[PDB]
C-alpha cells in the first residue's frame, strides 16, 4: 500500500543537539570539555549531583534554580541533565508562559505537569489464547437437560498463529461472545483468562480472495505464539490516572459518547481525587507490584510564572508525592510578574527563592566560544577554515555566543553555491553582512528613526 | 518519599496540661505558638464552638507550617483537615466566593452509619439464562456453607458482577447485599481440568461457617461539599473528583443544612466539624475577605487556620497596605499567633531531625558547620546540604559526610543571599527591570 | 474525491479511517446522531494492541488507519487484558471510591422545590401540532 | 476568476540565480532589494535543504519596503512541495484557547508528513444487485468501457442494503477498507424521475476500467494529525476550528510515532516554513515560549517581520528595538530592507500597471513616480486603479497625467490628510473628547 | 412610510461625466467628496480589484454616513454592502479577527439563477411503485398532474404525515415538499376532527418560475462550519449544544472557494465581490488594523470603506501611540483618503428644505430662517431634529404648517447639548440636595 521510501536516514540539527551530557567523572568532576560541553564546570558538576538527587528515590519536592545571564548555558544543562536520567525517567519541560491556560485555573495547568512529572512503572502478566479460528465444534453433554433437546458440554475451537496450532477446549459460556462478535471460522480472535470472553480482530487476510468484494479489511494471522503468557511493563504517569479517573474513556451510553465527540477540555480536577489516587498508588508501592519513579518539572522563563503560581508551589513542593522542579531564570532584579508593588533578584518572590538551591551560570571566556565554535561546526556539519573559526569566534565576543552559531549555516549555503566544499574568511564576511546581529540593526533605527517621516521606522 | 514536614508526627504538648516540650514528635521551640496552637486543637476536637479564624504570624521559615502539619497529624484521619492555597481560589470555573464556600464546607464532616448485611459462603451451583439479542437476563446462585444451603434469584446487575467477576462453583464468595458489590476470597474445590483459558488457581479457602446472612455496621464520613454536589445533581456525580461541580444554588445548600441538622436530631448522622487551613491567606482578594468575615459566622463554620509571612502589606485588590496584609476589620475577627525565629541551639535540633529522617550520618564537625550556615544562610538552605552533601559523600564513598562534603555542598549550591550578591556583581549580564542587557564579552 | 491527493484538504482522509460517506455523515448528523453511530462501532484497534504486540508483528496497523495513533496505543486496553487488575483498578478510583462512600445509596438530603414542563409555543395549526410531536417526543431519539 | 487582482499578485518568486543566489534588478515582479532578496534566498536554500531546525530570521524595515512581498516571493519560490504557514501575530490572541497552544498549533502546521500511497478503488454505474437466500449476491457494474459482475459477501449485501444502492447509481469501493461510498446517480437517469430529493446529485459515468491502483502522495502537517487524535471525529475540527488546548501527551505520541514511520521509511518529515508578519504584536509572553519552541528538533524556519523602531514591547512598559525583547533577539537573525530610489519606483509602478492592465502614458507613468517618491509607493500605487477607472469615465484610451491629477485631487496621501487633521482639529473628535460642531 | 436619517439621501447625484451636481439626489454640497465616492463605485462595479481601503475622515455631521449610504445606493441590491461598526467586533463568542473575517466574507456575494418547479394540489393518488418509487396524483381546480418520485422525496413527502385527499406544495428540483392541508372536500369527514381544511389549490398545479437566488462566502462557511437548522435538532438543548460561532480555520475557507470556482466555471454561480463598511474605525484597536493589513493582501477581499471623525487620537489598546484618525500610520498607508469638510450656511438652509419636504414637514420662509439659524450656531442635527416636534405643536395648534412660533417653542421644550451644559455647570455648582451627581 505505501511506498516505503529506501532513502538514508538522518538527523536534524537544533541548537542543543551536540549537548550529549554533563560531561563528568566518575568522581564527578566535571571534565573541562566533554559531551559537547565547554566550561561551566561548576554548573556541570552542580548539576551532576541534582542527577545523582534525582536517581536517588529519597528526593521528594526539592527546588533547583539555574540563574544566569541569556546565553549562559542554563538550558544546555536541563537537557543534559534530561539524558543524563534517560527516558527511563520522566522529564517533562514548559515554559512559565504555557501556564497561562484559557481552559482551566493556571494553578491546574501548573498541577498538571507536576504530575506529569511523576512517573509510575506497573508489571502485569498479559495471558491470552490468539490466532486464526480454525474451526468450531460443540461437544454434546452427556447429561442433557430436559425440555431443551440440545445440551452442549464444551465447545472446542482451533486457533492457529504463524507459530503453531492448538486445539482449545472452552466452557460453553463462550458461546455468548462469539454469537454477539460473529466471530467465523477464518476470524482472528484472542480469548483473555480473565474474563473467558472473546474479541475479534478481523477476518485472516489468507481469506482476502473469497469474493470479488466484502466489505471488511483482513487483517494478518498473530505472528507470535498460539497461547501468550508475558509480562507487560506500562510507563504510566500519574497525570494519566488523574484524567483516567476524572473523564472515564470506555463509557458506552449516550452522554459518555457525546462527551467523546466533544472537545476534551481539561477540569480542575480535586484534590480529593489527586490525595486518593496518591493512597491506592503507595498501597501498591507497598505490595511492591509498581515503581514510583519521580521525575523533573523544568521550567524555563520561570520569571514568566506570577506570584499565585509560586505561591501554590509552595504547597505543592510540600506534597509527599512531587518530582524535583528546575528553574531557569535570568531576570536580575526585577518586578515579580503578579506583584507589581515587589522587587525581588531573579524575579522569584524571596519567600519562595529560599527553598532552592541555585546554581550560577557565568559568561564565557574568548577561548570557550572558539571551543564551542568548532563543537557547533563538525555538529551542523560545516568545516572551517581556521581564520574562518577565529572570525567566528571574534563576533562571538563581541556580539554574542548566539548570533556566531547562526552565521554557520549561512556561509555555508554562500560557500557550496561558490564551489567551495569548506567555509573560508570571504564567506564570514558575506554572512554577517546579508544577516545582521539586534546591535547593527538598532543602530539603523536609532539612525533613521529619529523622527516621523514617509520613510521612518514606526513608534 | 521524604517531604519537607515529613519528620512532623504530632504538636508535641503533654495532653494533660498542653505544656510543649522543649523537643518531641518532631518539633523543636516555637513552644508559645505550639501552646496557642494546642489549645486551637483542644477546641476543634471538642467541637462545641464553630467559626473561630486563628491566625499564624511569622517571618518566613520558623515552623508556621509545620506546626499546621503537626496539628493536622495529631487530628489524626477522622476529624477533616483541608489544606487550602489561597492561589487555588481564582477557579474560571467558579468565582472565588463559590471556591470559598465549597472549602468551608469540604471542612464539615457528615458521619453516617448504616447496617449493611453481608452473605459468605461456597457457591454450589450458578445457572444463569440470557434474552438471545440481549436484554433481560435471569439467573439462581445456590450458596452454602457448613452450615445452611440455600438458592437466591439473581438479578441482571447481580449476573452483571457474577460474571465480570466469574464467579464459577467451588468459588468462596461473599455479597455485600446493601452496595451489590462481590468479592471472590478463595476456592475449596480445586481448579478443574476439563477447560483451558479457566485462569488463575486462586487461594484455598475452608468453607465458611453458621449462617448466610450477617448483618453488619459500617461508618462512612462524606463532607457537607460531598452531599452538596450529588444533591444538586441529577447524573454526573464525578464531579465530587473531576471538579466538574458549576457554583452551586443556595437552595440547595440551605435544604441540606435542614437535612443534616435533622439527621442529627434522628441519629443518623453525626456532624465533626474539622480545620480549613488557609495557608499564604494573604494571597487572598478584598473581596475574598468580605466573605469569610460573614461565612465564619454560621453555625456550619469550621475553625479557619491561616499562616502569613507579610509585614505591614499591600491588600490585594486594593490600593493601601494593612499589617499581615488582610484588612483591619478581618483581623478583628482573628486571635494571631507569632511564630519566632530559632536560636542555634534550635537549628542543630532541627537540623538533627532533618537528618535522621532522611537518614543521614553526619559526623558531628558537620553538624556545627551546618548550624553555622544555619543562622546565616537559613534552615531550609542548611536543610537542603544535608541531602546535597550525603550525596557528595557517596560518590567518595564515604561512611559518613565530613566537613569537607559540606563545604563541597556550600561551594556548589549559593545560599540566597549569596546569590543576591551574585546578581549584583553580574547587573550588566542579567536581564535588568529595564529590560536592557549586554551580550558581549 | 476533486480534493482527495497531495495538498489537498482531504488528503488525510485515506489515513483517517472514515469513508467518504462516513465523513459526508458525520458532517451533516448532529451530535447526537453521531454518538447513536457510535454505539454500534467495535473498537478493533483496541484489540489490534493484544495481538500485534512483537517485533514481527512491527505493531501492526491497517494503513487506512494509520493517522490513528491515540487508539492503536493506550494503556486502557492491556489493563483490562492483564491478570494483576493493578493499572485496571488505578483507573476506576473514582467510581469506586464514590460507590463505597454509599453516596449512590444515602437518601437524597435536597430536591428542586418547583418542576415543570418545556414552554410551548402555542398556533392555532396542525402542522404546529405535527411539529411538535416531531421535535418535543422526537421519536428517533426516544 | 475568484482570484482577484492583489497587493502581491504580480510577485511570481523570488527572482535569483538559481546557481549563484545573486539576485538581478528586476525578475519574478520583484525590484532591488537586491541584499534582502539574496538573504532571502540563502534562508530558503536552508529552508529546502531541510537539516537545519528553529532558525528564526527577522525582516526589519520602513512601511512599504517589501517586507511582505519578500515573504510572498519566499513562499512562491518555495513552491507548493513545503509547508507554508502564514500567521498574523493577531491571530494567536484566540479566546477558544492560550496564546502558547495557538503559537505551538502554527507550529505544528510548518511541519509536513509526506507518504505515498497505491491503493485499489472500484468506482462504476451500478447496472443491477442480485440477491439470494437459501447469504450471497451478484453486482454488476459498468464503465462507459466496461461491464463486469462481481460476487459480493455476505457483509457487503448488507453494506449494500444499509445505503440504498439502486440500479443507476455510481459507486465506489474502497477494497482497501471495503467500504462502499455512493457517488451519485448517473446523469442518463436524469429522466428516470419527476421529483428528486434533496441529496441526490448527478455525474457522469465513471470511465476506463473498473478497478483502478493509482500511487498517491500524500503531504499532512503535524497538526492535522495532533486535531485527528484530538478526538473520535476531530478531522471536522480541522474545519469548525472546534478544538481544545490539547494535551502535550498526544504530542509526545505523536511525535514518537512519526520518528518510527521516519525510521522505517513510511513518510518523509517535510519542514517548512512559518511566516509571522507583524511579530510586534505579540507580547512577553509570546516571545518567551517561542525560545523553547526553535529549540526543537520539530521546528520548522520562522521568518518574522516588523516595521517598528524603539518602541515598547506589549504586555510590559520598557521600549526595545523592533519592538522585541532583547532576550529574544538575541536568537534572531535580522535583514533590512531599504527605502526604493525613483527609478526602482518607477519599475514598481510599470510592474503594477502590467497585472492590473493599466496603459500608463509615459508622463503618467513619470508623474505617479514623483508622487511615489513624494507621497510613498503604496499611494502612488491605489492611483493607477483610481486614475484608469477615470479615464474610462472619459473613454480615454490611456491613461494621461489628468487622470493621474484627478486622482490626486480627489484621494489624500497620508502627509496630505495628517495636515487636514491638524488644520481642522477643532471641527473633530480631539483625545480628550472636544469638539464644536458650530460653524 | 418611516422617516430615518438618511432616507432623503437617495444616491451620489453624479453628472455623466462623474462630476457633482451642486445638489442632487437629496445631497448639498460635498461635491468633491461625492465625486471621490464616485470612483469608488466604479471600482466596486468592475469587481477587477480585492481589498482596496477607503477613508472617509472629517468632523462628526459632516456627511461621512450620508456618503456611504449613498455608495450603498449607487451599487444597488445586488452587490452586498455589509455595514458593521468597528464596535460591533468585541464579540464573546470568537476572537475579533474571526469577527473581521467573517464581515469580510458577508460583502461577498455569489449569485444563483434557480429554475423552480413548483407542484402544488390535493393529493388524488399515492402509489408505491416498487419494493423505491412513488408515484403521487396531485389535483387542481383546473387538472390533475402524475408524478414519479425517488425514493428520497418520497419518504420527505412520507416524513411529513402526508395522505390522500391532503393539499401539498412540492419544489421538484430542490425536493422541499409542505403539507399546506388537508382539502375541504374532506371537511365532513367527521363533524368534528383535529385537522385544518383548505380549499383545493384553484391555479395551475404546476407553475414554474425563476429565481435569483443570492447568497454570501459566509453563508457557505456556516452551512460547511456545522450542520444547520433541521440537521441539528439537539441543539433546542442549548448550553454546549447551541450554534455557537467558532473560529473558522482558513482550510475550510480555502476548501470553500475551491467549490465555489467549479461553480463559477460550470456557469451555475456568479461571483459578486461587494463592501464591508467600517463605520467609527476608531473603534478598532491596533490587532484588529494589524489584521486588516493582512486581510486585505488575500485575493478575494471586499473593497473596505472606513470613516473616523476623531482628530489626532490615541489608537485603541496601544495608548503609547497617537495618530490621525485614530488610524496607525502603518495601516493609514494603505487607504484612500477622502476628507469631508463642514457645510456653509446657505447649505444647512438647503438640507433644512430638504429633509422638511422628506418629513412631510412643511414651513413658512422665517420658519426655515430659524431653523438654519440653529445649524448654524448650535449643529446642524440639532436643527433637524427641531422639525418633527415643531409639526407636532404646529398639529395641536390646529395649524397646516410649522411657524416661528413652532419652532420657538420646540427650541425651548427640547435643548441642545450646549445649553444644557449651561445648565449644568449652573446648578451642578455644588453637591447640595438639589444638585447633580459629578
Ligand atoms: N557550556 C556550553 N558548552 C557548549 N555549548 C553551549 C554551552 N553553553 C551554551 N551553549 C550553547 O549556546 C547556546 C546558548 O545557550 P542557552 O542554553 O540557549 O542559553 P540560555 O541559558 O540563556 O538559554 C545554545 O545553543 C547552547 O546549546
Ligand atoms: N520547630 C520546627 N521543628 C521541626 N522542623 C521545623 C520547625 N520549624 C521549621 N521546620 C522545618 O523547616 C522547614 C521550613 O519550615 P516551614 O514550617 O515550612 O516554614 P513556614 O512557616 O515559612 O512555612 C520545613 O521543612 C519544616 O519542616
Ligand atoms: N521590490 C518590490 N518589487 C515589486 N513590488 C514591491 C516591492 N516591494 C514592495 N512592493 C509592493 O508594494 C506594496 C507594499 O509593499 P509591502 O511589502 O506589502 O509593504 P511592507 O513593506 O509594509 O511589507 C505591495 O503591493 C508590494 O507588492
Ligand atoms: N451633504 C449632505 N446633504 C444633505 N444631507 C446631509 C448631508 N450630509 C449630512 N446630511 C444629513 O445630516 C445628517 C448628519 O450627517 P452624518 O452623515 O450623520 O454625519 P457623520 O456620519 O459624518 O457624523 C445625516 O444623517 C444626513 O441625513
Amino acid at each position: 500500500i505505501s511506498e516505503v521510501r529506501g532513502n538514508t536516514r538522518d538527523h536534524r540539527t537544533a541548537a542543543h543537539t551536540h549537548i550529549k551530557g554533563l560531561g563528568l567523572n566518575s568522581s564527578g568532576i566535571a571534565e573541562k570539555q566533554a559531551a559537547g560541553f565547554v566550561g561551566q564546570c561548576a554548573a556541570r558538576e552542580a548539576c551532576g549531583v541534582v542527577v545523582d538527587l534525582i536517581k536517588a528515590h529519597k528526593m521528594a519536592g526539592r527546588g533547583v534554580l539555574l540563574a544566569g545571564g541569556p546565553g549562559t548555558g542554563k538550558t544546555a544543562l536541563a537537557l543534559a541533565i534530561s539524558q543524563e536520567l534517560g527516558t527511563k525517567i520522566p522529564f517533562c519541560p514548559i515554559t512559565g508562559s504555557e501556564i497561562y491556560s484559557t481552559e482551566v485555573k493556571k494553578t491546574e495547568v501548573l498541577m498538571e505537569n507536576f504530575r506529569r512529572a511523576i512517573g509510575l512503572r506497573v508489571r502485569e502478566t498479559k495471558d491470552v489464547y490468539e490466532g486464526e479460528v480454525t474451526e468450531m465444534t460443540p461437544e454434546e453433554a452427556e447429561n442433557p437437560l430436559g425440555g431443551y433437546g440440545k445440551t452442549i458440554s464444551t465447545l472446542l475451537i482451533g486457533l492457529k498463529s504463524a507459530r503453531g496450532q492448538k486445539k482449545l477446549r472452552l466452557d460453553p459460556s463462550i458461546y455468548e461472545a462469539i454469537q454477539k462478535e460473529r466471530v467465523q471460522v477464518g476470524d482472528v480472535i484472542y480469548i483473555e483468562t480473565n474474563t473467558g470472553a472473546c474479541k475479534r480482530v478481523g477476518r485472516s487476510d489468507a481469506y482476502a480472495t473469497e469474493f470479488d468484494l466484502e466489505a471488511e479489511e483482513y487483517v494478518p494471522i498473530p505472528k507470535g505464539e498460539v497461547h501468550k503468557k508475558k509480562e507487560i511493563v506500562q510507563d504510566v504517569t500519574l497525570h494519566d490516572l488523574d484524567v483516567a479517573n476524572a473523564r472515564p474513556q470506555g463509557g458506552q451510553d449516550i452522554i459518555s459518547m457525546m462527551g467523546q465527540l466533544m472537545k476534551p477540555k481539561m477540569t480542575e480536577i480535586t484534590d480529593k481525587l489527586r490525595m486518593e489516587i496518591n493512597k491506592v498508588v503507595q498501597k501498591y508501592i507497598n505490595q511492591g507490584v509498581a515503581e514510583l519513579i519521580p521525575g523533573v518539572l523544568f521550567i524555563d522563563e520561570a520569571h514568566m510564572l506570577d506570584i499565585e503560581c509560586f505561591t501554590y508551589l509552595n504547597k505543592a513542593l510540600e506534597s509527599p508525592i512531587a518530582p524535583i522542579v528546575v528553574l531557569a531564570s535570568n531576570r536580575g532584579i526585577a518586578t515579580i510578574r503578579g506583584a507589581d508593588d515587589l522587587k525581588a533578584a531573579h524575579g522569584i518572590p524571596p519567600d519562595f527563592l529560599q527553598r532552592l538551591l541555585i546554581i550560577p551560570t557565568h559568561p564565557y571566556e574568548p577561548d570557550e566560544i572558539r571551543r564551542i565554535v568548532r563543537i557547533r561546526a563538525q555538529t551542523e556539519g560545516v568545516q572551517l577554515t581556521d581564520a574562518a573559526v577565529d572570525r567566528v569566534a571574534e563576533h562571538g565576543v563581541r556580539i554574542s555566543l548566539r548570533y556566531c552559531l547562526q552565521l554557520l549555516a549561512p556561509a555555508s549555503i554562500l560557500a557550496r553555491v561558490n564551489g567551495r566544499t569548506q567555509v573560508d574568511v570571504q564567506d564570514i564576511a558575506e554572512a554577517e553582512e546579508l544577516f545582521l546581529d539586534a546591535r547593527r540593526s538598532a543602530n539603523i533605527l536609532t539612525s533613521t528613526g529619529e523622527s516621523g517621516g514617509l520613510h521612518g521606522f514606526i513608534s | 518519599l521524604i517531604a519537607a514536614h515529613s519528620h512532623i508526627r504530632g504538636l508535641g504538648v503533654d495532653a494533660d496540661t498542653l505544656e510543649p516540650r522543649p523537643s518531641s514528635q518532631g518539633l523543636v521551640g516555637q513552644e508559645k505558638a505550639r501552646k496557642a496552637a494546642a489549645v486551637v486543637l483542644e477546641m476543634i476536637k471538642q467541637g462545641k464552638i464553630a467559626g473561630r479564624a486563628v491566625l499564624i504570624a511569622g517571618p518566613p521559615s520558623t515552623g508556621k507550617t509545620a506546626i499546621a502539619m503537626g496539628m493536622a497529624q495529631s487530628l489524626g484521619q477522622d476529624v477533616p483537615f483541608t489544606t487550602l492555597a489561597a492561589s487555588e481560589i481564582f477557579s474560571l470555573e467558579m468565582s472565588k466566593t463559590e471556591a470559598l464556600t465549597q472549602a468551608f464546607r469540604k471542612s464539615i464532616g457528615v458521619r453516617i452509619k448504616e447496617e449493611s448485611e453481608i452473605m459468605e459462603g461456597e457457591v454450589v451451583e450458578i445457572q444463569i439464562d440470557r434474552s438471545v439479542t440481549g436484554g433481560a437476563k435471569q439467573g439462581k446462585l445456590t450458596i452454602k456453607t457448613t452450615d445452611m444451603e440455600a438458592i437466591y434469584d439473581m438479578g441482571s446487575k447481580m449476573i452483571d458482577a457474577m460474571t465480570k467477576e466469574r464467579v464459577m462453583a467451588g468459588d468462596i464468595i461473599s455479597i455485600d447485599k446493601s452496595s451489590g458489590k462481590i468479592t471472590k476470597l478463595g476456592r475449596s474445590y480445586a481448579r478443574s481440568r476439563d477447560y483451558d483459558a479457566m485462569g488463575v488457581d486462586t487461594k484455598f479457602l475452608q468453607c465458611p461457617e453458621g449462617e448466610l446472612q450477617k448483618r453488619k455496621e459500617v461508618v462512612h464520613t462524606v463532607s457537607l461539599h460531598e452531599i452538596d454536589v450529588i444533591n444538586s445533581r441529577t447524573q454526573g456525580f464525578l464531579a465530587l473528583f473531576s471538579g466538574d461541580t458549576g457554583e452551586i444554588r443556595s437552595e440547595i445548600r440551605d435544604q441540606i443544612n435542614t437535612k443534616v441538622a435533622e439527621w442529627k436530631e434522628e441519629g443518623k448522622a453525626e456532624i465533626v466539624p474539622g480545620v480549613l487551613f488557609i495557608d499564604e491567606v494573604h494571597m487572598l482578594d478584598i473581596e475574598c475577605f468580605s466573605y469569610i468575615n460573614r461565612a465564619l459566622e454560621s453555625d456550619l463554620a469550621p475553625i479557619v487556620i491561616m499562616a502569613s509571612n507579610r509585614g505591614v502589606s499591600r491588600i490585594r485588590g486594593t490600593d493601601y497596605k494593612s499589617p499581615h496584609g488582610l484588612p483591619l476589620d478581618f483581623l478583628d475577627r482573628v486571635v494571631i499567633i507569632n511564630t519566632h525565629p530559632y536560636t542555634p541551639d534550635e537549628l542543630r535540633q532541627i537540623l538533627s531531625i532533618r537528618a535522621q529522617e532522611e537518614e543521614v550520618d553526619l559526623t558531628p564537625d558537620a553538624l556545627a558547620l551546618l548550624t553555622k550556615i544555619g543562622q546565616e544562610a537559613g534552615l531550609r538552605y542548611a536543610s537542603n546540604l544535608i541531602t546535597t552533601s550525603q550525596l557528595i559523600a557517596a560518590k567518595r564513598r564515604a561512611k559518613q559526610v565530613g566537613v569537607e562534603d559540606v563545604q563541597r555542598s556550600f561551594k556548589l549550591f549559593y545560599d540566597p543571599a549569596r546569590s543576591v550578591r551574585f546578581v549584583q556583581e553580574s547587573e550588566k549580564r542579567l536581564i535588568g527591570n529595564d529590560g536592557v542587557v549586554d551580550f558581549s564579552y | 474525491r476533486s480534493s482527495l491527493e497531495g495538498i489537498e484538504n482531504f488528503t488525510w482522509l485515506r489515513f483517517v479511517d472514515t469513508s467518504l460517506q462516513e465523513a459526508y455523515r458525520a458532517s451533516h448528523t448532529d451530535v447526537f446522531a453521531r454518538a447513536v453511530d457510535l454505539a454500534s462501532k467495535q473498537n478493533r484497534l483496541g484489540h489490534m494492541q493484544i495481538v500485534y504486540d512483537e517485533p514481527e508483528d512491527k505493531k501492526w496497523t491497517p494503513v487506512h488507519a494509520l493517522f490513528q495513533i491515540c487508539e492503536r496505543e493506550n494503556p486502557k486496553a492491556v489493563a483490562e487484558i492483564t491478570t494483576e487488575g493493578v493499572l485496571r483498578d488505578l483507573m476506576n478510583i473514582a467510581r469506586v471510591k464514590y460507590r463505597e462512600l454509599g453516596l449512590c445509596r444515602l437518601e437524597k438530603a435536597a430536591r428542586p422545590r418547583a418542576s415543570a414542563p418545556p414552554i410551548e409555543v402555542v398556533c392555532d395549526s396542525r402542522s404546529a401540532v405535527i411539529e411538535r410531536e416531531n421535535i418535543m417526543f422526537h421519536p428517533a431519539m426516544r
